[PDB]
RNA sequence: AAAAGCUCGUAGUUGGAUCAUUAAGAGGGACGGCCGGGGGCAUUCGUAUUGCGCCGCUAGAGGUGAAAUUCUUGGACCGGCGCAAGACGGACCAGAGCGAAAGCAUUUGCCAAGAAUGUUUUCAUUAAUCAAGAACGAACCGACCGGCGAUGCGGCGGCGUUAUUCCCAUGACCCGCCGGGCAGCUUCCG
């Protein structure tokens, strides 16, 4: 339905913006300076144990 | 929401949560009262002093440190200003743009921009009649307000 | 959107807004310790200085006031405070 | 302009091709945003370089590649006019050139019939090219409409100068007939006027509470009571 | 200017449920507007809400579930006695099977049925559904 | 001298350079406007009707960029005291109505 | 720098502003 | 009850939180460096056009569809040198900027004002909308949450290029981010 795909286009846009604004500090930026995380492991703040 | 200009500007202080001294503060509460008097008998008006004091000895707000605030503490030392601080300013500008005027007929920016602070200044003097820090027959004349400031 | 949660701002996120559209207002300026050469005493300088600051021993120009933060002078030492 | 350079890449081979003939160089800086022709000593007509500056000249204006290599020949001139300045307003600009081009281009296109010229508008310049006899027709008619007169007036006069032209008579006599017809300014502001809040506060009445102003009426009317008691004594003497 | 930060919380609470969204920040916080929230979610409209507490006047985060339709304040705030209850009921809500009108009596700010059962009335102060 | 008299002839005149065949296309838009009925539009292909509409586009944003270089419901609502930003307006006299 | 700073000395340094300096000033 | 404008502003209306306190993503003022065809007073330059003075040359010059009014042997027109006068400020010039609107474009000096940004400065509700009144005045719909690109100003942070500071000056470019503007393309809600 409408209401579905206009969801859908919006929120791909959103992340190619991220990616292109990722993608220009991390050319220009020192690599140690910049860390990098896993796409899976992005989303765990940290765990108790 | 400026009252003569459309745009909204959002430049302001934001004061932090905490309002505890910073442990490295050295000065005493006594001591920093007398570094106001001191600025205040060199001529400076209570808004300059709280700059003096926040840029080179780190007095980060004055009432967290000494309890009082600095137009209170002047006052019960004496050194109390004849004017309010926002209206003599005003005044000062005031007087400054008709002493401009007179040598420029033409310009009519300058008779518009008059009215404006006239406004704020009659607005602001009723309020201060309110809180009785004026007698209820203080009037602003444009003659009289050069021998007022 | 992207969801974002209102009750548990990632720290990246609240350092990236305005100042006053945090959920608790936080100034973004602090204090510093500068020790000037000619003597090394210590004088503390707010950031964002808007008058020359002047070292107590030497009278030394530290600090020029500009449009935001205030400009260190050339072989001055600096410590963020706190 | 920019917009101007994908279109002229292409069609570079081709116009070198037709200067070459007339052994006459010409290069596009791109780098510059340029077009540039110059001789060389192979060249024998002098003339041809002033036409050559004309042909770069259209191409920087729009004007397409087959019509603008037609000026090369002697038969053919040009002529650009620059309307931009003839009116301050924008919006009155854009309107006028409206009306210049007419319904559907109707009457640019009933203009260039008449005139036997190719006519373009682009921009604030409008580029003509043809007999030299069309081209001073183009520039009165064009800048005319400018001047917030009608086109259509102009071209409905081309019509009729072009009906009693095939007439052999009356050619010496004049065709102004058959052509159709139509408080000193004070420096200081006034002073702000003051409110009612303001009067009691100059009074003094606004911090008064309600136990002495009602004194002051009893005696205003007790004051009164004497004056009547004086005229009651007067009329009774 | 605002003075009812009671009807500017509901305005954009009633707002964002149009919308769908799933939290709410509403500003500035006043206890009116918490033991509002609090009748509310007592009857499963909103659910579980944070009181974040700076020191200008507090901020709310309201969680959301979409089963509120209408929320709004009455203005005039006449005193209503407990037996013109029912008649107050009938003439602003839709049914008498669902939604409740929020009051402020002596004993607190409480809902129309608890009203009944305390024998009180008062002021009117909203209502939703 | 009479404009509308005037105005025809000159756009008659005026189409006759564009071509023959031109003519009658302009001559039909005309009619159309005056009142005449549309001739039905053939039917085609919807695989080829959905590649027309794609080109078709695609040539608008360019004449879009050249420009830019030169230069019905089927219920009513059913919410509608008067209430208006957030707030609901109780007249006296309808209050009475309200309490009777 | 110095030399600005004390060029503005005359503007930030009142001398009428407090109600002392009025009256030792009249003496 | 059948189908002209724009701003200020009086009355009125209308106006945060806390149980005196706080210092509002309410408002006023100061302070910091910048910014703008904003306004006023002087100052100055630039072509074009027109007129005048002198030199050179000799029958025409101008205008039209064709002519006709006009100017010319006391020299018209054309070529050169200089002087004077009235307007105007191109190209650079952008859907850019500024101003309450109408409106605003050469250079330099002077006077006053202002927006935004920066602020851990100050006062502490001083506010909003408005008939009356006052200043100025050419010649689909609704505060409808957002997004994406550019663009103008201020600020923060940064791998690298490019210049460099007696005075004057500390920038040009690229990338990320925060505000307030001039506008586009889109969505969401009533
Ligand atoms: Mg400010
Ligand atoms: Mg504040
Ligand atoms: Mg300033
Ligand atoms: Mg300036
Ligand atoms: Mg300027
Ligand atoms: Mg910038
Ligand atoms: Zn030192």
């Amino acid at each position: 339905p409408k209401s579905i795909y206009s969801q859908i286009q919006e929120q791909r846009i959103m992340k190619e913006a991220r990616r292109r604004k990722e993608v220009n500090r991390i050319k220009h930026s020192k690599p140690g300076s910049v860390p990098l995380v896993s796409e899976k492991k992005k989303h765990v703040v940290a765990v108790v144990k | 929401g400026r009252m003569h200009a459309p745009g909204k500007g959002l430049s302001q202080s934001a004061l932090p949560y905490r309002r505890s001294v910073p442990t490295w503060l050295k000065l005493t509460s006594d001591d920093v009262k007398e570094q106001i008097y001191k600025l205040a008998k060199k001529g400076l008006t209570p808004s300059q002093i709280g700059v003096i004091l926040r840029d080179s000895h780190g007095v980060a707000q004055v009432r967290f440190v000494t309890g009082n605030k600095i137009l209170r503490i002047l006052k019960s030392k004496g050194l109390a200003p004849d004017l309010p601080e926002d209206l003599y300013h005003l005044i000062k500008k005031a007087v400054a743009v008709r002493k401009h005027l007179e040598r420029n007929r033409k310009d009519k920016d300058a008779k518009f921009r008059l009215i404006l602070i006239e406004s704020r200044i009659h607005r602001l003097a009723r309020y201060y009649k309110t809180k009785r820090v004026l007698p209820p027959n203080w009037k602003y004349e444009s003659s009289t307000a050069s021998a007022l400031v | 959107p992207l969801a974002k949660d209102l009750l548990h701002p990632s720290p990246e996120e609240e350092k990236r807004k305005h100042k006053k559209k945090r959920l608790v207002q936080s100034p973004n300026s602090y204090f510093m310790d500068v020790k000037c050469p000619g003597c090394y005493k210590i004088t503390t300088v707010f950031s964002h200085a808007q008058t020359v600051v002047l070292c107590v021993g030497c009278s030394t120009v530290l600090c020029q006031p500009t449009g935001g933060k205030a400009r260190l002078t050339e072989g001055c030492s600096f410590r963020r405070k706190q | 302009p920019k917009y101007r350079e994908a279109y002229l890449k292409e069609c570079w081979p081709l116009v070198q091709k037709a200067l070459n003939e007339h052994h006459v160089n010409a290069t596009l800086d791109l780098i510059e945003g340029s077009m540039t022709v110059c001789t060389t000593k192979k060249t024998f007509d002098p003339y041809i370089i002033i036409r050559a500056r004309d042909l770069i000249k259209l191409l920087a204006r729009s004007v397409s590649f087959e019509q603008a290599v037609r000026i090369l020949q002697d038969d053919v001139a040009c002529d650009i006019i620059k309307i931009g300045s003839l009116v301050r307003n924008k919006e009155r600009f854009v309107k006028r050139r409206q009306r210049l081009i007419g319904p559907k281009g109707s009457t640019l296109k009933a203009l260039e019939l008449l005139t036997n010229c190719y006519i373009m508008v682009q921009g604030n310049t409008v580029s003509a090219i043809g007999p030299f006899s069309g081209l001073k027709e183009v520039r009165k008619v064009v800048l005319d409409t400018m001047k917030n007169i009608h086109p259509i007036y102009n071209i409905k006069s081309l019509m009729i100068k072009r009906e009693l032209a095939k007439d052999s008579e009356l050619r010496s006599q004049s065709w102004e007939r058959f052509l159709p017809q139509f408080k000193e300014y004070t420096p200081f502001p006034p002073p702000q006027p003051e409110s009612q809040i303001d009067k009691e506060l100059a009074s003094g009445e606004y911090f008064l509470k309600a136990n002495q102003k009602k004194r002051q009426k009893m005696e205003a009317i007790k004051a009164k009571q004497a004056e009547a008691i004086s005229k009651r004594q007067e009329e009774r003497n | 200017v605002r003075m009812n930060v009671l009807a500017d919380a509901l305005k954009s609470i009633n707002n964002a449920e149009k919308r769908g969204k799933r939290q709410v920040l509403i500003r500035p916080c006043s206890k009116v507007i918490v033991r509002f929230l609090t009748v509310m979610m007592k009857h499963g409209y909103i659910g579980e809400f944070e009181i974040i507490d700076d020191h200008r006047a507090g901020k709310i985060v309201v969680n959301l579930t979409g089963r509120l339709n209408k929320c709004g304040v009455i203005s005039p705030r006449f005193d209503v006695q407990l037996k013109d209850l029912e008649k107050w009921q009938n003439n602003l809500l839709p049914s008498r099977q669902f939604g409740f009108i929020v009051l402020t009596t002596s004993a607190g700010i409480m809902d129309h049925e608890e009203a009944r059962r305390k024998h009180t009335g008062g002021k009117i102060l909203g209502f939703f559904f | 001298f009479n404009l509308e008299k005037a105005r025809l002839e000159v756009h008659r005149f005026g189409i006759t350079g564009y071509g023959k065949g031109k003519e009658r296309i302009l001559e039909q838009e005309r009619a159309i406007m005056l009142g005449a009925k549309p001739p039905k539009k053939s039917y085609v292909n919807y695989k080829v009707l959905q590649e027309q509409i794609k080109e078709k586009k695609a040539a608008k944003e360019e004449e879009k960029r050249l420009a830019q270089e030169t230069d019905k419901k089927s219920a009513p609502s059913i919410l509608s005291g008067k209430f208006k930003n957030g707030t609901l307006i109780l007249s006296p006299v309808d209050i009475k109505k309200i309490n009777s | 720098v110095l030399e600005r700073e004390r060029r503005k000395r005359s503007r930030k340094e009142l001398l009428n502003f407090y109600a002392w300096q009025h009256r030792e000033s009249k003496m």
